[PDB]
């Protein structure tokens, strides 16, 4: 279910789900850096019927890990509400900003 | 006994040159610019861009300029943002130019990587994530201003009626405009009112380019303009591409590089498509439609063939489309565009195709 | 026809066509460097019945061509017979290694 | 609520991992080793390998190591080929180890670079296109020197029954054997006797490697065997793999890393295909064949799944073969070979799967 961009909480991931990279929802794979700076979703949960906060941190700093590739866009916005944005790199910041692929982590309601 | 050389140009004119930049994003750190020969599906060559590389040819087309980043060991090491000046004819490397390490790194919107006018400045989008944008002076080789002014806004609108000058959208769903000196450092600057609600009626970055206005579509199908015939930018709309049965089927514009003007007659282009909802934005084309921007009214709809992103070239009066991976080329000097052919596997992921400027 | 796997003078083609990349069977697409180095093959000419040297010099520096990746092995052999093999990257001695295609540029009888 | 890190192992332990070397030729600047879990077929992690990498596991299955080329440009600007040591369990970067500008760049076969049984040097092939043999000392993180002797020779086919020798293929037709001193220098070498006609009936340079001999199959299906068991080589054959029936049809070897060897049992493992002729030795497996060694006789024929490359685990009794992007898992502990699974999409362009070495001493 979690490795589905169809999964409730993989409601903006524009990326590779790390779940399918040799890590999971909420921990890169091996060798990967997380990003500290992410873009955020808004997600329904179908399950408690309850909208949350997703943020993408991606893991930085291996070559792409090709797998689980998503491009979902639920209230996705552009560039000029530059933190709700899908189509630049969130590893942008970090020591190394090669893209590997993206994290789907829980905030809050 | 025959002999293999290098050293060799071009095959085609610049006037046949198309430039499909392909992310590669499967493998995003050898991205390149591939030249095809629109009138003949022909590949011509490429240019290699390193990490998710932008592209643009010059506008005397003498040139192409790409954007990209470098690391010593390119997954640690030190990091290296360039600007790359290559002969447009022989497809070889020229210059670097050294950016700071901030260099917006995304998808192969146009207002990513642009110009002035002139063509003596390129003027390009920073995030560190903090956004600004920074201005290369193309005679210098030199990296000369960084406007964070434009913090809080994105892209880049060139305006053609003047020598350097462009346009930012900002967060407050307003234009800032820059107006550079020829040093290339700010000279003015102005911010219009607001254009449209950034919380109601997000527009599309990408713009319907004309002399002196542009045009820019929205999330649930309005239009909104900007004009710059004067000093102090002008706004306006909504207005609604959409007609009572159209809504009723749920039409909504959807892609990247989403929209084109054809100068001449004021047709406007849209990819769209039916069925929209929250999360269909960048959905591939049912439709191209076909606007009449003075009218304010569609004149023609034909099949989108899945196509993400466009481009015009007014001289020719033509149109590409790209799906990501296949060109269209169509005839638009007529209402209706007539598909001449289509060019499969110009690319593995692309977002972005672009024609050789013949203007000078 | 000189586009296809097929064609006589490719028979110890491993790489893309240079003729499918911007350039021609004897001249590299613009912007790569000729290697002076090569693997040689011994193809059949199905018109006149003879047999001709080739020579698969590489064009260098620049990324992967993509285009007409062709892997035919007359008369190819291992590494302990050089010059004959095709399994090595024959740009290996260039400025810049990084391998854009194959030439199939005809010796002589 | 949830925090992300990173700094983790990978998640299954070492005695159920492969490494399948992606050489990802369409965009070979980007080329990776994909991490497997044989017994499931989850993907575990990876290592970016940058323009043709190679790689190999240490001996005491703690690190990985690769070798690559980089360009401060890519496609411009000076070149650096290096040997990297990354940690096995957390799959990171740990020492980069310089080497002259001239380490093959080729197809995965495992004998362009491998390590001394001992595993205190790594042995790689070099080109310039001169060839020569390179010695990295891991102790030291350093080069040692060029072995000048192996020119026109080709691969490095360790000799497991001694802690710092190995052996390579000449234009001759023979083995040159290197015996290298606690240095990495040459201490001594010896050049047997022509194994093969390199004219009438060259050999694919993949070993069937014994602990001490080793086999090599020929593009029209004879065997040779060199025997390491003294300090003199002695080489021997050929002997047809082929029966009448065999022979009417034209089987003959073809693949890559085309064989392997079952040590306990003797039992050596082909790719081949029917209706050979010049060029066909580097076509997909019509079949598998299992031979005894020692009777030089076939004991079983399976199915080939088009493979082309594939490596034994001694310790498991397990073959796995790859057809170039998927990865068969075969029990190997009867004469015939059963097929356990297929992990799919392990990788676009792999011409070279190994295990994490299981005990080995
Ligand atoms: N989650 C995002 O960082 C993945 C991505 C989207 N567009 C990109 C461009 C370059 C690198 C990564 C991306
Ligand atoms: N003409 C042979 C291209 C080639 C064959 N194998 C290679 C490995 C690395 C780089 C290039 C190659």
């Amino acid at each position: 279910e979690v490795n589905s961009c169809d999964y409730w909480r993989h409601c903006a991931v524009d990326g590779f789900l790390c779940s399918c990279c040799g890590g999971t929802t909420t921990t890169c794979p091996p060798g990967s850096t997380p990003s500290p700076i992410s873009w955020i979703g808004t997600c329904h949960n179908p399950h408690d019927g309850k909208d949350y906060l997703i943020s993408y941190h991606d893991c930085c700093g291996k070559t792409a890990c090709g797998r689980c590739q998503c491009n979902t866009q639920t209230r996705e916005r552009p560039g000029y509400e530059f933190f709700l944005h899908n189509d630049v790199n969130w590893c942008m910041a970090n020591e190394n900003s090669t893209f590997h692929c993206t994290t789907s982590v829980l905030v809050g309601l | 006994r025959e002999v293999l050389t290098g050293g060799h140009s071009v095959s085609a004119p610049q006037e046949n040159r198309i430039y499909v930049m392909d992310s590669v994003f499967m493998h995003l750190t050898e991205s390149r610019v591939h030249v095809y020969d629109y009138t003949n599906g022909k590949f011509l060559g490429m240019v290699p861009t390193a990490f998710n590389g932008h592209v643009q040819v010059s506008n005397d087309g003498k040139k192409i300029y790409t954007m990209t980043t470098y690391h010593e060991r390119i997954t640690r090491g030190k990091r290296s943002d360039v600007v790359e000046v290559w002969d447009a004819d022989k497809l070889t490397f020229e210059k670097e130019i050294s950016l700071p390490p901030k260099r917006v790194q995304g998808l192969n919107y146009d207002g990513l990587f642009r110009q002035t006018t002139d063509g003596k400045f390129i003027v390009l989008q920073n995030a560190s994530p903090a956004t600004s944008i920074g201005i290369v002076d193309v005679a210098k080789g030199d990296y000369v201003e960084d406007v964070t002014a434009a913090a809080g806004c994105w892209s880049v609108i060139p305006q053609p009626n003047r020598p350097r000058s462009f346009m930012t959208i900002c967060g407050d769903g307003g234009l800032l405009t820059i107006n550079l000196g020829e040093d290339g450092k700010v000279a003015s600057q102005s911010r219009s009112k607001q254009m449209f609600s950034v919380k109601d009626d997000p527009i599309f970055i990408a713009p319907a380019l004309d002399k002196d206005k542009a045009h820019f579509v929205s999330y649930y199908g309005n239009v909104y303009s900007a004009d710059f015939s004067g000093d102090e930018v002008k706004v306006d709309g909504p207005w609604s591409l959409l007609n009572d049965e159209d809504k009723a089927k749920n039409w909504v514009p959807g892609g990247y590089n989403l929209v084109g003007l054809h100068r001449a007659s004021g047709r406007m282009y849209v990819f769209m498509h039916p069925d929209g909802k929250e999360g269909t934005h960048k959905f591939p084309a049912a439709e191209i439609w076909v606007m009449d921007t003075k009218t304010k009214q569609r004149v023609a709809r034909i099949p989108g063939r899945d196509a993400l992103s466009m481009t015009i070239d007014q001289q020719r009066n033509l149109m590409l489309t790209l799906d990501g991976g296949n060109v269209n080329v169509y005839d638009i000097s007529q209402p209706e565009p007539k598909l001449l052919r289509t060019i499969e596997g110009a690319a593995e992921a692309s977002l972005q195709v672009q024609f050789h400027p013949v203007g000078g």
